[PDB]
DNA sequence: CTCTGAATCTCTTCCCGCGCGCCGTAGGAC
DNA sequence: GTCCTATCGATCTTCGGAAGAGATTCAGAG
């Protein structure tokens, strides 16, 4: 049936009887020794269809003749008996029955709508109390559960003017009697009556479920199931297995279970069984519905065998093993196969081999397409045989029929959509999959044993769609950044450095060559060294900027190798590139010059080039490894015999009572990793300088051709850090708690490493075993989460015509930059006029992409800070503009509208979730901003900013340093100083925080007394001391509310006043504070009155984007002002926020062990921080705003992978953040007919906003708000995808009440229903269908 | 191993999975999502519908490549029907819709 | 053969018209089998169609032409059959 | 006397392919 | 022996999971 969308709601019983075609009665099937099926029973032929193909049970008809007629000897239906998978029966229950989800979900919507406690409502359904309805003339209420002993009381005190009935059915009365709207409206004002905000929210998600199902069609009592339809009995088939038994089903055994019970209900009932024995039995009964469906709610499952619990429906539909992961999302497909695969070089870029075994056995069809075709087969009957007789012309009809047929080759698993790419395929004799080298890189493809699976595309578009979007050639860009994907092979970049290397003396050497080809044949007669040094006269084009290549031709200084290998590189480069010994970066940076000049076409063909030439040239080069050449520097014997000899000095302090216990062991560790610097230092040195030759005369040295020198330099294997293990000293190790070994590993494997070296050594490898193995799947569960919440955004339309964005500025952290502004801005739009370093000068357009050659013109000028449009701030309803995402990283133009950017980037930011782990500098000029300091004794800016960061514009006025001067800071180079690099710029106390006054004046201990609020101490170390402020908790309210004041003191009444503030110089004392300027002391500007003494990889950012808040909430102050204390700590202190023009009161309790950043007087504003400590995004967006909360989501997710080396394009985060503020809460109900206070989705906020004010009524205000993805994904208002992702069991329920309804807008409903996806072509189609309407 | 056409399995008319058994290979959700990624949609529908689980289309397609045509009629998911039976014998009524 | 299709891109500015395009004239040189503007090379219809569109002489405008064209010709005979057989009847 | 804190309970989640091997209702009454 | 009815309807289901979040109960006090 064509639909266009998706109904979800509850099922009145009178619909459920529409359903069904009968009312099994009898729990039996089939007999145990005939096959036939029982009438009456799950089976039965004339309820749900008859079994034999289109013959009736009772064998009256067997031909079409008769179809759709009815028998008389059996009953059954002679139709199709494909309908028996269709039709569906029910069994009338002999006694109401709750349906279990409705009881049980997250929350309890029975108990919701009754406001009765889930507790007592499940002791009412399972007959253990009655419950007084009707209640009448008496004091018992409208629902007001009652026990047995009550009721024996009601049954005497009150005749029959109450009723008190027992389970579901009293709760079926309750729902039978709800006035559900008066209800509600009784509800909604009751709202208003109190403020109760623990019981407020509630109210509105109960008055929520009231309205609901005031809207929807549902009735109270449809929560309570009365006709329970049975399945289908084909989708629950009774297979026999081996020998005359039939496999065990379990939904027809909960079902056998179901209807044995009701049937002896039926028959007690019918002959009038005592009270107590029927309770007992509908208690039973409601129990066993209860398997049936939710089988595991129950207090424990019941089970068949040894104890494996039976599956229920609600088991069928959810799970990883359930209908929506295993056989509706994935689903396997015909015509595919797998192989294990191996390296065929001889491959062009965009072929593949495959066996004939496998091509004929894929490919049938078509070669009987071809037979008939070819009229050499009659039909199928003889094409297949012929195809079994593997005739030596079948052979011909293979070769014709694969001549352009692309086949896919999908190895598992697949992280990122390069793992799934199209070959043209070539027949090849053996039974693995020949692949070709330079793809390998972006399957990951090891060749040690992978298996890889093949799909063949079988209609027209699909050959064409593979051909044009997955073949090989189509993806030499990779999408999560400007970064070749066909980056060169390990053995090909050796060949090239070998290749391309000079050697001082050399045969051939300084002679004159005449072109590159005089040059091969030279080597190839041998009378010349590949890195021979000589003059070879060469030739370039360089192609002008309209585009028409020059010629140019000169003589150059190269090496015979170099103009070997400039026969290969195309006509449109310079000779630099090839003129140095290329490494797989030197080279790397080459292809991609290639791509960037010439283009695909001439890109793939030379690095096909490459790859041959390399692949030659290397097995030339013959470049073995042996155990002599691993040297081990002579001098190591002796940098070990001295170092452990300093060991042993300090261990001679620890003889000798000199050192403290910890201190012996850091510096233990200390003198030992200098020896092993010192090792590997001389190891290298060693290893490099192990070459020396004549040349001529006077031996000279020059770069090594070591075998492990050349792996290691060229980047194919094993770098420094593996040679430094080879040949160095394996060094320190670790515990598996993480404890260094004091006593390294110093021994390297080329010598023998002892036992107990080894032992150590497999602490180390184990725990990176069991690192890898443990973090394999929290990537995995990553992607997946990450792919559920973005999966709706495409690319469907040009220009939002928005003009905001985001600025992007080079990372300045650490002092020194740690990633250059063209990395960010390339590839987006300016947001606006791009302006000319100065002022009044604009320098780019407002809208336009800055491509690489406006990056360059930006470098160019001093530009830092450029705002350009983000995907998280387009304004486009259910979708994003194309001109915000901008580049298509793979394609190099602006993305093409339809594209699917949600899942490029979960993949993008997903494919690396396996390399996580799961276990002043330089002179410039002083730039304080965000300076809130004064002046002391020497004026060097008394810091009295917790934000006053200098930064640091550069010899080209660029800022490429910066960070934060702390509160009490000294300020030595301020005021626009030119300091040079490691010259001391600011000065701090690293343990305490100190606490500064403004004015020159006298003090006294105001309001203070010792005791009260100080302690006596005295200070043993010389007798003289500081006092100790007593704190909050360590003294009562004597000494509390008498809180230490500092306030500065003079003879007129008050302070040196600043020009336009009253305020007095009022000082104060936290706690835990040692202060010295007591009574009768001046202190001076800037004298510090007292002093007050004081992670992760891929969890850090799965956590950041599931948005939990800290376990150490850094506490930011909101709104703005002076800050003041309420009352002191008791259970926890309480402190509030004064602005004059604001709430002067804004409250807030504060944990006690949590230091503040302000104490009682501190200028304030929101965002501001009041301890230390990461914050939270939730509160981040509230406080700061979007953009504010994008950048710290963007910083603090980059700097996980920055860490680890792995480079993602900031977009592909932006993305997922736009999906997690997708939702906003209203603030006020407006002209809207929102509610007062309801989260509702951004878009349809400001779809209403806009209409609403385009006919000029008060559109509503929101505040955006912040989801983290595991529930975003839930939250989306088609419910399809939600279950789709987990708690089914809940979502299949909320959305069941709310009368739900999907459109099947986005990528995973539609996969789902088997129709075209809304993106790429299916976008297209899409496009056209609602464009032509 | 390599698999044009064969058993089919009962409940679901999904082929069947494994090397004893003549299966195909499994198209996993990864997969899907990487497909996604292109803006391959007729790829997509076809191997989810036709290759696998639309018993009307899968003869239909393959009557079409004997003929040389090339051509798919997907229709529905059989599985995706399935479900539906399954969440019908619950206590819920959801239905396909023209609008 | 084809081993890139960039060409074809640079002319229908979208990866994915192209495709749609390939697919409407691929399916036309299939079925009842229009014979291409290319001088084939034993290819399947598919690289034929991708080798017409670099050529610059396939499009959506140029099939939609040819399919209105097409369409007006078959109901030109319609009124011919129409006429023929209201004179046979008299 | 019950209002906002926590504090303790239940429910839900955990990469993906491949390939074997085996094992698969029970007791007692006519 | 075959063919029937039913679930430890005089037990003890496994302690060697983290965690993450809501839901459900309880304090110190207005
Ligand atoms: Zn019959
Ligand atoms: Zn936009």
């Amino acid at each position: 049936e064509e639909f266009d969308a998706i109904k979800i709601a509850l099922a009145s019983p009178d619909m459920i009887r529409s359903w069904s075609f009968g009312e099994v009665k009898k729990p039996e099937t089939i007999n145990y020794r005939t096959f036939k099926p029982e009438r009456d029973g799950l089976f039965c032929a004339r309820i749900f269809g008859p079994v034999k193909d289109y013959e009736c049970l009772c064998g009256k008809y067997k031909r079409l003749k008769h179809r759709g007629v009815i028998c008389e000897k059996c009953g059954v239906e002679v139709t199709q008996t494909k309908v028996r998978r269709e039709r569906m029966g029910h069994i009338e229950l002999a006694s109401p029955t709750a349906h279990i989800w409705f009881l049980k979900s997250l929350p309890s919507r029975i108990g919701l709508l009754l406001d009765m406690p889930l507790r007592d409502i499940e002791r009412v359904l399972y007959f253990e109390s009655y419950v007084v309805i009707e209640g009448g003339m008496t004091n018992l209420e409208r629902q007001q559960i009652l026990t047995e002993e009550q009721y024996l009381d009601a049954l005497e005190e009150f005749g029959d003017e109450f009723d008190a009935k027992m389970g579901a059915e009293a709760i079926q009365a309750l729902l039978k009697s709800m006035d559900l709207e008066q209800e509600c409206e009784q509800l909604r004002e009751e709202l208003n009556e109190t403020n109760s905000e623990t019981k407020r929210k509630k109210l509105t998600k109960r008055i929520k479920l009231l309205e609901a199902f005031v809207q929807s069609g549902n009735k109270p009592e449809w929560m309570i199931l009365t006709v329970l339809p049975v399945l289908p009995p084909d989708l629950r088939p009774l297979v026999p297995l081996d020998g005359g038994r039939f496999a065990t089903s379990d939904l027809n055994d909960l079902y056998r279970r179901v209807i044995n019970r009701n049937n002896r209900l039926k028959r007690l009932l019918d002959l009038a069984a005592p009270d107590i024995i029927v309770r007992n039995e509908k208690r039973m009964l409601q129990e066993a519905v209860d398997a049936l469906l939710d089988n595991g709610r129950r207090g424990r499952a019941i089970t068949g065998s040894n104890k494996r619990p039976l599956k229920s429906l609600a088991d069928m539909i959810k799970g990883k093993q359930g209908r929506f992961r295993q056989n509706l999302l994935g689903k396997r497909v015909d015509y595919s196969g797998r192989s294990v695969i191996t390296v065929g070089p001889y491959l062009r870029l965009h072929q593949c081999g495959l066996p004939k075994k496998m091509a004929l056995e894929l490919f049938k069809p078509f070669i009987y397409g071809k037979l008939e075709l070819r009229g050499l087969a009659t039909t199928i009957k003889a094409a297949k045989k012929m195809v079994e007789r593997e005739e030596a012309v079948v052979w011909d009809i293979l070769d014709e029929v694969i001549r352009e047929h692309p086949v896919l080759l999908n190895r598992a698993p697949t992280l990122h959509r390069l793992g799934i790419q199209a070959f043209e395929p070539v027949l090849i004799e053996g039974k693995a999959i020949q692949l070709h080298p330079l793809v390998c890189a972006a399957y990951n493809a090891d060749f040690d044993g992978d298996q890889m699976a093949v799909h063949v595309p079988l209609t027209l578009e699909a050959q064409l769609e593979a051909r044009a979007l997955m073949m090989s050639t189509n993806n030499i860009l990779s999408p999560a950044n400007g970064e070749p994907i066909i980056v060169p092979s390990q053995d090909v970049v050796l060949g090239l450095y070998y290749m391309t290397r000079d050697c001082v003396n050399a045969k051939g050497e300084g002679m004159v060559l005449t072109g590159p080809k005089e040059a091969e044949r030279l080597y190839r007669s041998g009378l010349a060294s590949l890195h021979a040094r000589v003059k070879v006269r060469i030739t370039e084009y360089e192609k002008d900027a309209n585009g028409e290549l020059v010629a140019k031709t000169s003589l150059k200084d190269t090496t015979v190798g170099r103009a070997i290998l400039w026969m290969i590189v195309p006509k449109g480069l310079p000779y630099s590139i090839v003129n140095q010994a290329l490494g797989k970066k030197a080279i790397s940076k080459m292809l991609n010059t290639c791509y960037r000049i010439l283009g695909l076409k001439p890109t793939v063909i030379f690095a096909d080039q490459i790859m041959y030439t390399g692949f030659a040239y290397a097995a030339r080069s013959g470049a073995s490894v042996g155990i002599d050449d691993m040297v081990i520097p002579e001098k190591k014997h002796e940098i070990i015999s001295e170092a452990e000899a300093e060991v042993a000095e300090i261990q001679e302090q620890f003889q000798s009572g000199l050192v403290t216990a910890g201190e012996r062991y850091n510096k233990v560790i200390d003198i030992w990793a200098a020896a092993n610097d010192r090792v590997s230092k001389a190891m290298m040195d060693n290893l490099q300088t192990e070459t020396v030759i004549n040349r001529d005369g006077q031996e000279e040295k020059q770069v090594s051709f070591n075998s492990i020198y050349m792996m290691a330099d060229s980047g194919a294997r094993g770098s420094a850090a593996q040679i430094r293990q080879l040949a160095g000293m394996r060094g320190l190790m670790a515990k598996p708690d993480g404890s260094i070994i004091e006593t390294p590993i110093t021994a390297n494997f080329r010598e023998g490493l002892n036992v107990l070296q080894y032992f150590i050594s497999t602490h180390g490898a184990r725990k990176g075993l069991a690192d890898t193995a443990l973090k394999t799947a929290n990537s995995g569960y990553l992607t997946r989460r990450l792919v559920d919440v973005a999966q709706d955004l495409v690319v469907t339309e040009d220009d939002c015509g928005t003009h905001e964005g985001i600025m992007m500025t080079p990372v300045i952290e650490g002092g020194d930059v740690k990633e250059p502004l063209r990395d960010r801005v390339l590839g987006r739009v300016t947001a606006e006029d791009v302006l000319k370093p100065g002022t009044a000068d604009i320098l780019v357009p407002r809208n336009t992409l800055l491509h690489e050659q406006w990056c360059d013109l930006l470098e160019e000028n001093s530009v830092d800070a450029v705002k350009v449009r983000s995907v998280v701030s387009c304004d486009t309803d259910f979708g994003v503009c194309a001109h915000c995402y901008g580049r298509d990283l793979a394609r190099g133009h602006i993305i093409n509208k339809g594209e699917a950017i949600g899942v490029i980037a979960a993949q993008s930011i997903g494919e690396p979730g396996t390399q996580l782990t799961m276990r002043v500098k330089n002179k410039g000029s002083i730039k304080l901003s965000n300076v809130k300091s004064v002046v002391n004794s020497s004026g060097k800016l008394v810091i009295t900013s917790r934000n006053t960061e200098l930064k640091l514009i550069d010899e080209f006025g660029r800022t490429k340093e910066s960070y934060k001067v702390p509160y009490g800071a000294v300020l030595a180079k301020g005021d626009g100083e030119q300091v040079a690099g490691g010259e001391t710029v600011a000065n701090w106390d690293p343990h305490t925080m100190p606490v500064i006054t403004e004015v020159s004046g006298f003090v006294r201990f105001t309001d203070m007394i010792d005791g009260q609020t100080i302690t006596r101490q005295t200070d043993e170390l010389t007798g003289l001391s500081s006092l100790v402020v007593l704190d909050s908790a360590e003294r009562t309210a004597g000494g509390k509310d008498l809180r230490p004041a500092l306030k500065i003191v003079d003879a007129q009444g008050n302070d040196v006043l600043i020009p336009g503030t009253d305020m007095p110089a009022q000082y104060f004392l936290p706690g835990k504070a040692i202060v010295q300027l007591e009574d009768g002391v001046q202190i001076s500007s800037g004298d510090t009155l007292a002093r007050i003494p004081q992670t992760g990889g891929l969890p850090r950012v799965a956590d950041l984007f599931e948005a939990r808040r800290p376990k150490e909430p850094a506490i930011l102050a909101e709104i703005s002002g002076i800050v003041s204390f309420g009352k002191e700590t008791k259970g926890k202190r309480r402190l509030v926020i004064t602005p004059v023009d604001g709430s002067d009161p804004y409250e807030e309790m504060i944990p006690k062990w949590r230091q503040l950043n302000v104490f009682e007087g501190e200028r304030v504003e929101r965002g501001d921080v009041i301890s230390d400590g990461p914050e939270a995004p939730h509160d981040i967006l509230r406080l700061r705003g979007v953009h504010a909360v994008t950048r710290y989501i963007v910083n603090e997710v980059q700097d996980v992978y920055r860490l680890q080396g792995v480079k993602i394009n900031d977009k592909h985060i932006e993305v997922i953040v736009r999906q997690m503020l997708r939702k906003a809460t209203i603030v006020n109900a407006g002209s809207s007919d929102f509610l007062e206070g309801e989260q509702v989705e951004y878009s349809r906020v400001k779809i209403a906003n806009r209409e609403l004010e385009a006919n000029g009524k008060v559109g509503a205000t929101y505040s955006r708000d912040l989801l983290g993805i595991t529930k975003a994904s839930l939250a989306t208002e088609s419910f399809i995808s939600a279950a789709s992702f987990q708690e089914t069991t809940r979502v299949l329920t909320e959305a069941a009440v709310a009368g739900k309804r999907d459109e099947l807008r986005g990528l995973k409903e539609n996969v789902i229903v088997g129709r075209l996806i809304p993106a790429g072509t299916g976008y297209a189609y899409h496009q056209d269908r609602m464009r032509r309407r | 191993h390599a698999r044009s056409t064969g058993s089919y399995s009962l409940v679901t008319q999904q082929p069947l999975g494994g090397k004893a058994q003549f299966g195909g290979q499994r198209f996993g959700e990864m997969e899907v999502w990487a497909l996604e990624a292109y803006g391959a949609a007729y790829t997509l529908q076809e191997m989810l519908t036709v290759k696998s689980d639309d018993v009307n289309g899968r003869t239909k397609m393959y009557k079409n490549i004997v003929d040389g045509n090339h051509q798919m009629e997907p229709g529905m998911p059989e599985s995706f029907n399935v479900l539906l039976k399954e969440i019908r014998s619950l206590g819920i009524n959801i239905e396909l819709e023209d609008e | 053969a084809r081993v890139t299709v960039q060409d074809a891109v640079e002319k229908i500015g979208n990866r994915f018209d192209l495709v749609l395009v390939a697919a409407r004239r691929a399916r036309q040189m299939q079925v009842g089998g229009k014979d291409p503007l290319v001088p084939e090379e034993n290819d399947k219809t598919t690289v034929i169609a991708l080798r017409e569109i670099e050529e610059g002489l396939i499009n959506n405008q140029i099939l939609d032409v040819r399919e209105r064209q097409e369409q007006q010709e078959q109901e030109a005979a319609e009124l011919q059959a129409v006429t023929a057989i209201a004179e046979g009847r008299r």
